[PDB]
RNA sequence: UUGGCGGAAAGGCCUUGGGUGCUUGCUGGCGAAUUGCAAUGUCAUUUGCGUGGGGAUAAAUCAUUUGUAUACGACUUAGA
RNA sequence: GCCCUGAAAAUGGAUGGCGCUCAAGCGUGUUACCUAUACUCUACCGUCAGGGUUAUGCCCUGACGAGUAGGCAGGCGUGGAGGUCAGUGACGAAGCCUAGACCGUAAGGUCGGGUCGAACGGCCUCUAGUGCAGAUCUUGGUGGUAGUAGCAAAUA
RNA sequence: GGAAUACUGCCAGCUGGGACUGAGGACUGCGACGUAAGUCAAGGAUGCUGGCAUAAUGGUUAUAUGCCGCCCGUCUUGAAA
RNA sequence: GAAAUUGUUGAAAGGGAAGGGCAUUUGAUCAGA
């Protein structure tokens, strides 16, 4: 990682798409 | 408390609407024929609403009964109450909407005192 | 028989896959194609870029910009293909192509996981042989389609990738298989063997 | 008056029924259920336990054990078409089911005579369990359809 | 969905939309703005439903509504309980 | 495409770039590139990262 | 121990349709593993559960179910007709339903 | 906890060590019961309020102004 | 026998579309399968016929049900009149509102709640200025267009 | 020379699974099984059991989903036009 | 003190119409026994 806040940025991003369903490789 | 009856089955729950009653106000939804030679529903095209017909009719035994088993009377004093003396298996009392309260509750002792089901209690009578 | 199908569109046609495709996503199955690009149709390059080209100059004249919109990436070639069989325009064709995906290439995370395929939608067993066939790469390339030196130049790490990956497993499998071959004969084998196990 | 009258009154008699030429004639069981033949459970508390056969009882249903002792099954009624019977089987001699009958079950915590006459049956059914290898931990384990099991396609 | 077609749209949306009236579904019932079960013993299930009677006994165990009483139908009700209560009292004696 | 998957910046930057970045530029505190200097520490793993 | 599965998954995928017409009481179910009516005879007669979430708790469960039979084949493929006390909604087209072993015949 | 790899949408893969439990590889001992003959019979993030973790202290828009702009919006500049 | 050509223009375009090439095309044969208000069985409604029975009714049996112009029959509803319910009613008449209830195939009828404050219904009959979506219908009322066109001649 | 099998057809042969329906309401009749007694699948379903006893079933209503569905009347051989 | 028409509040739907018929889910509401 870039270890400052990319870390918690992106997992965050992709929990709401994983949530919202809303990413365009996973389902 | 009534008789035995067989199963009440309609064959149609749903109620007969004119056409474009839904479209217009100045259509009321009380059923009229369609005359019109070039009209749709006259000609029973897929998918339009249904008419009313005989086949429809309800059987003659489970006909005018209410699902407690029993025919609607209307009731408006103790003398018409005291006609259905012998039949409360098959009667069932209504009292018009015309009467007032002090007269309500004297039809609904006698109707407690005879054994008469009363379909509209608790009419006007909520003190 | 699986929550996620991965196919590889290596050596299919497009016609039969995109039939059995759809009737999979409109029964419920989440499908997702990959390596389109070395996808396949019947009939010379020629028949088919002549068809693309019938497709392309469709238009709408009054604004090209409401009009028939010409994908030129195989994926999107399969995606044509497969929306012309759904009923897309209500709700259940559309959840049923909202579960489909199409890539060129085999992307993460689908590279770490097992494809499968079609037999009949394969072109070495529906085709007779001395037919000509078509790529969807050279098609796609030839209508304009300006990515395909970028996708070859990654496969071809995917692939050393892959091979280390195999390497390493095969080696594994050897001595499993060593093992287990040195455990028979014992009488617990011979139990297992009577048993078809 | 409000509504007049009908002249016409249906009489309140009631009639009686006909009589009905529907006898009630004992049940024919499948050929698979044989008492001693081990059970698979499909719904209730129980469900996906394996158990034993041992009687079958006058309103129709079976008399069922564990044994209560190797997977936790009482002495129970259960409905035969509720049942998928497994070709493996036990030998009852000398287990008292002449006791059990229907009333035996009706209920208007447990009883001492229910945990008693548990006891004296499953001793004498653990005694012919254990002639057959694995036979106590087939029961004790439950059942379950695996990824790739077909019930028309398996012998049970 | 042809500019991403690897994107669901639909699904999604609907998502949004279940958990949106569930949410609001919830907060309805803990406002107290919907009405009890038939059982409970604040549920008027077989009585008459009038909101006038419900405002003269309410401003008798004495935020904004469209429900008033009419003080012409305040007097009638009064009246009306005096003539029950002489009856009652006359079952009494 | 091509896509951009890191910019590095410089140590010290001008009140022009800085008045760039901003859109109000008489009312802010101008704590721009704060960070980003305090990330140019020591060694700075980051930027040679 | 890790599977507790005492039923079959199955597939909801239509009515019983004409091209331009549908009988929303009778519903089609594809069965895993079963590709014959030789092997659906053995389904025939089962029992179909469709169970599906709400928010609301009504009677101690946001589970709700709707109960139903399999009554017949269709076609060649190992497709089956089922009835259900009330009809599917047609938002199920491509849901997952559970078919039960009993009433068994074993 | 060690170390390495991976940028196509890497968000995952492998590895070192020591703890911590379990182990159906094998043999034993207790408990299950009444969900009453079936009822799917419920088992897989935090936003919100107890929680006290409990410290740090940005911008845009309106109004004003500019005219490289402009029908009005917008755009482009400046102002503690 | 199949294949190519065997002439046909001009918005972009259609074996219905996708697309199909030992076919998802042509010819032929063998099975299985889908499926209509059609056929079979059952129930119910109505009509018609045939029988039975101290009651334009009750019971048994069976066959049938398309429909414009048009014909016949049975019924629902409105204003007023004779009779009757020793009818209803200021503890609330008629009227109006009603996501509430019920009965009829339907016309329509009945009930509950709210508003209102003075007359109104069932039944046996009579009578007619008796039932509306239309008529570039009549009178009255109201909208979208629309805060829009525009309120720019005569020097300020 | 001796059989078998296929094909076609018959059984008032045996057996099993699945679906829909349960009309009618004392008796009367044809019949069958039985030494009788009586019994019976014979002129239309009875028996056993559990759960709930309420918004659960059901109705009404606002929506959604699958399929269908062109705006009425008049005029004319016939029009969405 | 009706309807057309209008405002506020509350609930719901809405990717170039709406409305309608069959069937059910979901939410709200409701009677009988």
């Amino acid at each position: 990682w870039r270890d400052g806040r990319h870390h918690t940025y992106k997992k965050a991003k992709l929990m709401k798409q994983s949530k919202k369903k809303t990413s365009f490789t996973r389902f | 408390a009534s008789l035995p009856h067989p199963k009440i089955v309609k064959k149609h729950t749903k109620k007969f609407k004119r056409h474009h009653s839904d479209r217009y106000h100045r259509v009321a939804e009380n059923w009229r024929k369609q005359k019109g030679i070039d009209s749709v529903v006259r000609r029973r095209f897929r998918g339009n609403i249904s008419q009313p017909k005989i086949g429809y009719g309800s059987n003659k035994k489970t006909k005018f009964l209410s699902p407690s088993g029993h025919k609607t009377f209307l009731v408006a004093n103790v003398k018409d109450l005291e006609t259905l003396t012998m039949h409360t298996k098959t009667y069932a009392a209504e009292i018009a909407h015309n009467i007032s309260a002090k007269n309500r509750v004297v039809i609904l002792a006698r109707a407690k005192a005879l054994g008469i089901k009363v379909t509209n209690p608790k009419g006007r009578l909520a003190l | 028989v699986e929550p996620v199908v991965v196919i590889d569109g290596k050596g299919h046609l497009v016609g039969r896959l995109a039939s059995v495709v759809a009737k999979q996503l409109l029964n419920g199955q989440k499908i997702v194609v990959v390596r389109a690009e070395e996808l396949n149709i019947s009939g010379e390059f020629f028949r088919n870029k002549l068809k693309y080209h019938d497709f392309l100059r469709k238009a709408t004249a009054f604004n090209k910009t409401r009009g028939p919109f010409h994908f030129r990436a195989p994926s999107r070639i399969f995606y044509k293909a497969l929306r012309g069989m759904v009923s897309h325009k209500t709700a259940r064709g559309k959840a049923a192509l909202e579960r489909l995906k199409v890539f060129e290439g085999i992307p993460p995370p689908y590279d770490k996981k097992k494809r499968v395929v079609v037999p009949q939608a394969l072109r070495v067993l529906r085709l007779k042989p001395g037919r000509k066939y078509t790529t969807l790469g050279k098609l796609s390339t030839s209508v304009g389609w300006k990515y395909e030196d970028v996708v070859a130049k990654l496969e071809a790490k995917r692939k050393v990738s892959s091979a280390e990956y195999y390497a390493k497993k095969r080696a594994f499998t050897k001595k499993v298989a060593s093992a287990n071959a040195t455990a028979a004969e014992s009488d617990v084998a011979k139990q297992l063997a009577a048993l078809g196990y | 008056s409000a509504q007049k009258a009908p002249k016409w009154y249906p009489s309140e008699d009631v009639a009686a029924l006909k009589k009905t030429r529907k006898a009630a004639r004992p049940q024919k069981l499948r050929a698979s259920l044989v008492p001693g033949t081990v059970l698979i459970l499909l719904a209730g508390r129980f469900r996906g336990k394996r158990v034993v056969y041992l009687k079958h009882l006058e309103d129709n249903t079976l008399l069922i054990s564990g044994p209560f002792k190797v997977n936790g099954v009482p002495l129970r009624r259960v409905n035969a078409r509720y049942v998928i019977a497994t070709s493996t089987k036990v030998s009852v001699e000398g287990v008292n089911v002449e006791k059990f009958n229907v009333e035996y079950f009706a209920k208007e915590e447990i009883k001492a005579e229910r945990v008693e006459d548990q006891k004296v049956v499953d001793k004498a059914l653990i005694a012919e369990i254990k002639k057959t290898p694995l036979l106590k931990q087939y029961l004790s384990a439950s059942f379950s359809l695996k990824n790739g099991d077909k019930p028309h396609m398996l012998k049970f | 969905s042809k500019n991403s077609i690897n994107r669901p749209k639909l699904t999604s949306n609907l998502h949004h939309k279940v958990h949106s009236l569930n949410k609001k579904r919830a907060q309805r019932e803990r406002a107290g703005l919907l009405k009890p079960a038939r059982s409970s013993v604040n549920s008027k299930s077989g009585e008459i439903k009038s909101v006038a009677l419900d405002l003269y006994f309410q401003n008798k165990k004495n935020s904004i509504t469209t429900r008033t009483l009419s003080k012409k139908r305040a007097k009638k009700i009064e009246r009306n309980l005096k003539y029950a209560t002489q009856r009652k009292l006359l079952v009494d004696a | 495409g091509l896509r951009s998957l890191t910019t590095v910046w410089a140590e010290h930057l001008s009140d022009e770039v800085k008045r760039r970045f901003y859109k109000n530029w008489y009312k802010s505190k101008k704590k721009a590139f704060t960070k980003y200097s305090a990330k140019y520490a020591q060694d700075g793993a980051g930027i040679e990262r | 121990a890790e599977s507790h599965r005492l039923y079959v998954k199955g597939k909801h995928l239509s009515y019983q349709r004409s091209k331009r017409v549908n009988n929303p009481n009778v519903s089609l179910i594809k069965i895993e593993g079963v590709a014959t009516p030789q092997d659906a005879q053995f389904y025939l007669g089962k029992r179909i559960a469709y169970v599906y979430r709400a928010s609301k708790e009504v009677r101690g469960s946001k589970i709700r179910v709707m109960w139903g039979k399999v009554t017949r084949t269709h076609g060649n493929s190992g497709v089956v007709r089922a009835t259900f006390r009330n009809n599917l909604p047609a938002k199920t087209f491509g849901a997952s339903v559970r078919i039960f072993l009993y009433p068994s015949n074993i």
